[PDB]
């Protein structure tokens, strides 16, 4: 049985990210800002951790065994570390991104969303509207797979949705996230910017 | 020999036309006060497995009537002859891959919003020719089961579609720009079964929760909640055994008066709250109305509520199929119109006899309690 | 002689936008977020004012007579108003956007930049990098002119700059800012998203 | 008959090669201590109107020397023969639409960053063949006049180009991703003329302002400022009188290579001021010494831990002396001191390298203007 908040504002993040709890206020000093959708065994997260030390990164997986594995994995990383902050910005929870994203994240909360080696649909014309909701204007969707068909599927829906625009190969070659993606345990990549919403005042 | 209970009523704007769902059929009746009911036709769906009919809706000009057929996963469109002996003529059947669950007609009065069992929402132009094989993508979607749809409009004429689901969500999207989610209303701990839209961005929602929720939907703010637990408790029976589990089945608004009615599934009452004129969103109990059977449907025509009852197990002469509740200005209270109701029972009995389909064994009656399954 | 700050942090905004000064703190409650580059007689600003009541809007003009005209104009609007907030979110200053934008605005501070009926270059491959600087990721550049040649000039440089992407006609038809633009005293329009910067970590 | 004053010196890394600008010419001299100067060639620019030569720079391998020719709006590339009697061979001329004003060689040691008079910055591969008509867009640009360029590198090997301008800006951009402005350093009230880069992100800047500015350029924070007004005041003259009142400007600020010292000079004064960089608190400056000369300082350069100065000796009498000074640090005395022998022999080497040439030895009014930073 999944655990998820009644609203994003009811979500207690101080248990997953205890290092960013203000001891005085009892408040969070930081918010989750990067999301790994289908994080699997947590590799991409591990590599993102030191690359984005100012950012809270959350992985989501639906498989229970896999999430328990990852919890233990990061707990270890945290204790096997010298500094008082090593891997403190990274964590996972068991959850269904296709359904409850808006329970966890406020509107425009995330800067980045990763879908790396998705299982041959978390990408759908219909699901994209919900992702657009939690991803800020200017935020990006990162995509890597070894399945050509899967890559072309992801590309077609992202490009057809009015709220997403593909980033150029030149952009990818300069982006650190793309490098980290390409180096996480025949690789087709696509990235997309979350376009600003047309003003309906 | 028992007559299949009525699943729903739909009253035309003037009140002279009433439509009823029984099993896979729609009966039309013409009405003139005081209490004259004339049978005006029977349409039957000619396509375990229950051929449900649901969601009767009249276009704005009342030229046509639409509904959903489960047998067919279709949107039925009927032509409505206000003069004919048989009032309904089935003229179209728009088929879908998953069965429609809720519908709403667009402002244009020609576009129908269909929300299906699987979470997708389609639009259909009822003027268009039914495509033999259905070929168009959802306009938007949830990954949970869809519970209700309402097209809605802000002051500037901007359209929004509100969809609710089995996973406690109330989503507000731009229409026709459905790729843009406006917001969600957060608060429900349990599935949401019913929404009704009020004045000045007031919205009311209910379902598995212990409370009725009030929102300003432009603001997105939850104005307040009304706890009805200490009211239906006495009405709960061993059909609420799952350990106490109950759910609002429908919440609906009077058209001009500041009143809202709803019913909890498998109880024998409807509860009527008053909407505060002083502070928007504030609710207070106004009245509870009890009936000889479980309420099975709840509807409103102007400032009257109609109710339909599960009278499967009466004895001798089968009575109490429906009730018409009217507001009494003198008494400052809602009261059943027994004459009009009783004559209706009479008109029902004689409209339906002969039909071996509608009058049948008690176990050959479609399941009548379907909101608890969420 | 132009007056501009030594740094964005030294800028006192409480004189142009007195209504957003916290009387207790002596602090600004809001920041300038929309910029009209070459605001001329202030028309577009007037129309933006009620459409974006939560937003501070600044117009910049180099012509001194025109700025004095606009100052008086908005002062009037402010007093000729019932509410305690009418036109309180709009103002102008004489300055050179081609040179001192970064003196006024922090990095990624603005959400929108308007260039409406620019004089037949405030748009240049070279100037675009500075605009990119003060315009947040996801922010937008709005463009309208009656000169076909001018429109094609603006379009070429915006589209060639790696940090800008044209928004579609579909996007424009849904956008309030485009309407307000098209209705401010033969109109070619182009709009651009400020793309996210490729991460050079 | 007066010899044109020297505009600049550039000393090779070991100290044995010295280059000098005079008018439209570059002279090379070879050096061996104590104080032996050998003439090693003269190149002249063979293209109101003053054919300035500026910005002498040696590649890292010292195989080539680059410079800017105003006559031509060109980037000159010379081959450098450490053995030949004539050391310089002009081998390329890269022409531009506007004249180069400042240059910096990239980390690759082959790409040259040219900042022009109009605010554009170009890159040039010196290995490439000079295109007869110049055809490439700026890599970045300001709308004000560009004052200085420095390629620079953070710990991670990331490159930045730092550009300063006539409108008080110091811009830091990513390189080669020049479409991305990293930040600006804010603080100057007046044009900035000169920047020099130090250790651990320390940057020093100066110009029209009353103070030398110290920054951490990664942070972008202004660490501190050093006010030098109560030092050059006595040195100010009626060349600091400003048109239709006291106006002066730092012309160049430069760093010792190993010692914690910074030197600079105010245009049309006869001194250089030397500050010490605090080892206790980064960015903190304190006066160390002022060195006075018989004439106005016209250029300021550094070779390892020594400063060279070049002087406006247009108006000497009899035997023209004091063209340049070599200042060295004396560990014993804890102070900077002119090396008179080496300087004096240099004057001697200059006099005999240049005589005969009617171009370099000429009327006093036929001497290129020497004070060009006040015009900002």
């Amino acid at each position: 049985q999944l655990e998820y908040p009644v609203s994003p504002q009811d979500m207690d993040w101080s248990k997953l990210y205890p290092y960013y709890k203000n001891a005085e206020n009892g408040q969070m000093t930081k918010k989750v800002t990067i999301a790994d959708i289908g994080c699997g065994f947590g590799g991409l997260m591990i590599d993102l951790s030191p690359a984005f030390p100012e950012d809270l990164i959350l992985g989501m997986e639906i498989r229970v065994q896999v999430t328990n594995y990852v919890e233990d994995r990061i707990i270890a990383l945290r204790n096997n570390t010298a500094s008082k902050h090593g891997f403190q910005n990274i964590n996972v929870l068991r959850g269904n991104a296709m359904k409850f994203l808006p329970n966890f994240f406020e509107k425009g909360q995330l800067s980045k969303m990763f879908f790396c080696f998705p299982d041959p649909r978390i990408i759908t014309n219909t699901l994209l509207s919900e992702y657009a909701y939690v991803l800020k204007e200017g935020g990006v969707v990162y995509t890597i797979t070894d399945v050509k068909d899967l890559h072309e599927w992801m590309v077609k829906h992202l490009e057809e949705h009015p709220l997403f625009e593909r980033l150029s190969k030149e952009w990818e070659e300069n982006d650190e996230c793309v490098k980290i993606m390409r180096n996480a345990t025949d690789k087709f990549v696509a990235c997309f910017t979350r376009l600003p919403t047309p003003a309906i005042l | 020999s028992v007559i299949h209970p009525l699943q729903n009523l739909l009253t035309s704007r003037d009140g002279s036309l009433v439509f009823a769902i029984i099993k896979n059929c729609i009966l039309s009746f013409k009405y003139q006060s005081p209490n004259h009911w004339e049978f005006a036709g029977k349409w039957s769906d000619d396509f375990p497995i229950y051929s449900y009919i649901r969601n009767l809706r009249l276009t704005s000009d009342e030229s046509r009537l639409i509904a959903c057929a489960d047998s067919d996963k279709s949107l039925l469109v009927f032509d409505v002859d206000k003069t004919s002996k048989n009032v309904l003529k089935l003229r179209k059947r728009f088929c879908f891959s998953k069965r429609p669950n809720a519908i709403s007609i667009a402002e244009d009065d020609t576009t129908v919003i269909i929300a299906d069992k699987f979470g997708d929402v389609y639009s259909i132009d009822i003027n268009s020719i039914p495509e033999e094989k259905f070929t168009q993508e959802p306009i938007l979607g949830h990954v949970s089961m869809l519970t209700d749809v309402h097209l809605i409009k802000d002051s500037d004429g901007h359209q929004f579609i509100i969809t609710s689901d089995r996973d406690e969500h109330i989503k507000i999207s731009h229409y026709p720009q459905c790729f843009i989610v406006d917001k969600w209303l957060f608060g429900h701990k349990h599935f949401v079964s019913s929404i009704c839209c009020g004045k000045d961005y007031l919205l009311l929602s209910a379902g598995g929760d212990d409370k009725i929720f009030a929102w300003d939907w432009k603001t997105g703010k939850n104005l307040s909640t009304f706890d009805y637990n200490s009211l239906i408790k006495p009405y709960l029976n061993d059909q609420h055994l799952a350990i106490i589990e109950f759910a609002v089945s429908k919440i609906i608004k009077s058209k001009n008066l500041p009143f809202v009615a709803f019913f909890v599934e498998a109880t024998k009452c409807i509860i009527i709250l008053e909407m505060s004129e002083k502070q928007k969103g504030d609710l207070a109990l106004k009245q509870i109305i009890t009936f000889p059977y479980n309420v099975i449907s709840l509807s409103a025509h102007n400032d009257e509520f109609q109710v339909t009852l599960d009278n499967k197990e009466s004895s001798g002469v089968q009575k109490n199929f429906a009730k018409f509740i009217e507001y009494n200005l003198n008494e400052n209270s809602f009261v059943v119109n027994n004459e009009k109701s009783n004559e209706f029972d009479s008109a029902i009995i004689q409209s339906v006899q002969g039909d071996s389909n509608l009058v049948t064994k008690k176990e050959e009656i479609y399941p009548l309690y379907n909101v608890s399954s969420l």
